[PDB]
């Protein structure tokens, strides 16, 4: 049962919260039987340098075998000072330093959320922290550990759990190394698993007929027309929200309002203004 | 004689926090809180279409995004001159109210309960301090574990409630300038009410009773954590369309006195914060956010907000104290049976016990019950099919301020619009009021002060430092933004 360490950089904890909303039949087993969530600052029992040292002892015992979940971007300006994640016997550990320490020794890294995947809101125009995507940061620092991106702001819990399931099945079938190689084959050019991000929202939208007819809603509460004029970014967005919907299937963004393209590498600036085409 | 203890990360909170305390003769005698992660939303927002704010700001915090959504759309409503339709006002209350339920349940069970309840021998419930001061009987400890598990379901259902009219959660799509984007249907109102009944039953039968019952085994924890005994509420959940009656009415309480809230008395100091010295002491309408991560003497990315010079706290205790509602039936009964206390209204707990480590947990449970009544009312008030939004034009020049109460306390957003774009956007949030560093005059932040006197009889197992902090339910994403 491999350990998982969940490190957050410049995130909003939305990736943890979205996972707490999972109704995936496998999630309890993932946490109780398949892996061991040894470090997670939002929910773990211990604290402080003790929690950091616990993670370090586990990481040493499972060198090459543990998994990192990284949420949030990694800020490089000011020598990493815009994100400190812990302190060990007076020595501060920035997100930069944490990834330089643990990154080389992980079996793989899951970059969860658009911030970790692509930079996201912390990297957007007007920011000043040098917010950097996980894969870019690791590459820039010569760390070749495999990274899978599971974006969204936040991701749907099914994308996170589903990617874990994909990986589990691949690793059972071909071993750690070979398994990861099979996972690579089903990633798109932005490092996203194609089962969840391989279809365009707009091509699969229930309002596509209205789009084609040129019937556009002029107020959000008109649910008959297409939402394009209200700012819907479905045409430029690769995600399966149209099918699984959100929060136990009770709604989704296009039904409720508009898609804002939250899974895309240019989010938010390339998807803004949100409420104009 | 003095021992300094540093805790980084403080866990079972949201976000990045370091606490440093000095312990002497078994008690905390000094404290410093450091918010260690910064993003800079107030500068990221500049130059954008102001309507984008009501999406961007939610990413300050995935635990309380509906609060930021609310504050933002209220600011935008003012700046745009938008009159939210009655049914949209109520819809917004239903979207946001449901996350109060989610957030308080998450906080007590998934963040706080391990402070008092021993988890099983599996990660992430072990390892932990060898002497964790976990006092509950076999039976009551098991009830805590069982309810933590059940609460995973309940908090998830609360987010389903949020998403019914909000689109999804975290990060609702359904609140915009001018109201709410989806008119409630009869069928979806039935769905919301079915879930709400499950949540109500859990709150009434499990959550409220367990907080009092666990509290009755930790009566010592009502005797510490008082801090300044000063509180702020800025109002929340409008109950009419004329901006006066609210579920929580505004007010300030300090030195035993109640006074009105005047937002012009807010100033944010930065001497001990990693921001440029010249930006100290600004009211939010003139706020500036210029990071200075190397500035000597500073120790946090949280600014230091003060109300007419006072360091105040916010959250359920603040609101319940300021508004002084009647206590829940189950609370009244357990106060009698377990504590020997006859109490009718919240202030009957007395100031000392209310403003305490355990008092804050009690206030949050009581407030969860209080919110059930409000949501029940809104489910009767809402009208299926009635329009919930107007579609205002973007003004070229305007300003607006949105005031509300996030689950952790007072929140305001201020926007200034120039050339149809955001010229300034300033946020003064709940955990900013609680978890801030010293101001320029050396006055501690609310939680820093509440740490003073906290018992640490065992420096190898200093569990009460973070227990105190967790009582305030911090989220440092909010505090720093
Ligand atoms: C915060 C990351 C771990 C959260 C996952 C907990 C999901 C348990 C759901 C059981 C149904
Ligand atoms: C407050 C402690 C909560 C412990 C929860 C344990 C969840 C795992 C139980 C599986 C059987
Ligand atoms: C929820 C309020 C419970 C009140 C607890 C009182 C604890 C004893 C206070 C000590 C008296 C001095
Ligand atoms: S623009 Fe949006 S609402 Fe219209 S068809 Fe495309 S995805 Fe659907
Ligand atoms: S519909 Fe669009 S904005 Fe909503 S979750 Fe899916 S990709 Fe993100
Ligand atoms: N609740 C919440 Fe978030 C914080 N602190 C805000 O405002
Ligand atoms: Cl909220
Ligand atoms: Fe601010
Ligand atoms: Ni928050």
């Amino acid at each position: 049962r491999p350990p998982v360490f969940w490190l957050q950089g410049q995130g909003c904890t939305g990736c943890s919260v979205t996972l707490l909303n999972s109704v995936h039949p496998s999630i309890a087993d993932v946490l109780l039987k398949v892996i061991s969530l040894e470090f997670h600052p939002t929910v773990m029992a211990w604290e402080g340098e003790h929690a950091i040292e616990h993670m370090r002892k586990v990481a040493e015992k499972f060198k090459g075998k543990f998994f990192l979940v990284i949420e949030g971007s990694v800020p490089v300006e000011a020598d990493g000072k815009y994100c400190i994640i812990g302190e060990a016997n007076h020595h501060e550990i920035s997100m930069v330093d944490a990834l330089k320490e643990f990154g080389p020794n992980a079996a793989a890294v899951l970059a969860v959320g658009t911030c970790a995947a692509y930079g996201g809101i912390p990297a957007a125009e007007g920011s000043e922290t040098g917010a950097t995507a996980v894969s870019k940061f690791l590459g820039d620092n010569g760390i070749k550990t495999p990274v899978v991106n599971i974006p969204g702001c936040p991701p749907h819990p099914d994308w996170i759990v589903g990617t874990v399931v994909l990986a589990l099945d691949a690793i059972k079938k071909n071993g750690l190394e070979g398994g990861l190689a099979e996972v690579v084959k089903v990633l798109d050019s932005d490092g996203r698993p194609t089962p969840f991000f391989g279809r365009n929202i707009h091509e699969n939208c229930p309002y596509l007929d209205k789009y084609d007819e040129g019937v556009m809603s002029a107020t959000f509460t008109d649910k008959v027309g297409c939402r394009y004029d209200l700012g819907c970014k479905g045409p430029m967005t690769m995600a399966d929200c149209f099918e699984r919907k959100w929060n136990g299937g009770v709604n989704w963004c296009v039904q409720n309002a508009v898609c804002i393209g939250c899974v895309e590498p240019d989010f938010p600036d390339g998807k803004s203004p949100f409420y104009q085409a | 004689g003095r021992t300094t203890i540093a805790i980084d990360p403080v866990t079972r909170i949201e976000g990045h926090l370091k606490a440093e305390v000095v312990v002497e003769n078994g008690k905390v005698v000094d404290a410093r809180l450091s918010g260690g992660m910064y993003r800079g939303f107030e500068t990221i927002l500049r130059g954008r279409d102001p309507r984008d704010a009501s999406q961007i700001v939610q990413r300050i915090c995935g635990v309380c995004p509906t609060a930021h959504s609310t504050a933002s759309v209220l600011a935008l409503d003012e700046a745009f001159g938008a009159k939210v339709p009655n049914n949209g006002r109520i819809t917004r209350n239903l979207i946001f109210g449901a996350n109060y339920l989610q957030s308080h349940i998450l906080h007590f069970y998934h963040l706080s309960a391990q402070d008092f309840v021993q988890g099983p021998d599996t990660a992430p419930f072990v390892p932990r301090f060898p002497k964790s001061d976990l006092r509950l009987s076999k039976e009551l400890n098991k009830a805590g574990v069982d309810q933590y598990i059940e609460a995973l379901e309940v908090r998830r259902i609360c987010h389903e409630m949020v998403a019914l009219f909000g689109g999804r959660m975290p990060h609702v799509q359904g609140q915009v300038v001018g109201g709410a984007t989806e008119i409630p249907t009869k069928e979806k109102l039935v769905e919301y009410a079915a879930r709400f009944k499950k949540v109500r039953d859990f709150v009434e039968q499990k959550y409220v009773p367990v907080v009092y019952t666990i509290g009755s085994k930790y009566k010592d924890m009502f005797k510490v954590g008082q801090g300044f005994k000063a509180a702020l509420c800025v109002g929340a959940f409008p109950l009419d369309n004329s901006g006066k009656k609210h579920l929580f009415m505004p007010g300030v309480y300090a030195k035993g006195k109640d006074m009105p809230f005047d937002p012009s008395k807010i100033k944010e100091y930065v001497k001990y914060s990693w921001f440029a010295e010249e930006t100290t002491g600004l009211n939010y309408k003139e706020g500036k956010t210029i990071p200075a991560p190397d500035k000597a003497g500073a120790y946090s990315f949280v600014k230091a907000p003060r109300y007419d010079g006072l360091s105040l706290e916010v959250g359920p205790l603040a609101r319940m104290w300021v508004n002084n509602p009647e206590l829940s039936p189950v609370g009244k009964k357990l106060l009698k049976d377990l504590f020997g206390i006859s109490a009718k209204k919240f202030r009957d707990l007395g100031e000392e016990a209310a403003f305490s480590l355990m008092g804050r947990h009690v206030a949050r449970a009581e407030e969860t019950y209080y919110m059930l009544g409000a949501i029940e009312g809104w489910l009767k008030e809402i009208k299926a099919g009635e329009d919930t939004v107007v579609m205002p034009a973007v003004p070229a020049s305007a300003e607006g301020t949105g005031f509300t109460e996030a689950p952790r306390g007072s929140l305001l957003h201020y926007v200034k619009v120039k050339d149809s774009k955001i010229d300034n956007y300033q946020i003064v949030s709940a955990s900013l009021w609680n978890c801030n560093p010293r101001d320029d005059m050396g006055q501690r932040g609310a939680v820093e002060e509440a740490l003073i006197g906290i018992p640490v009889d065992d420096i190898q197992n200093p569990v009460n430092v973070a227990r105190l902090i967790r009582a305030f339910d911090p989220x440092l994403g909010c505090a720093v933004h």
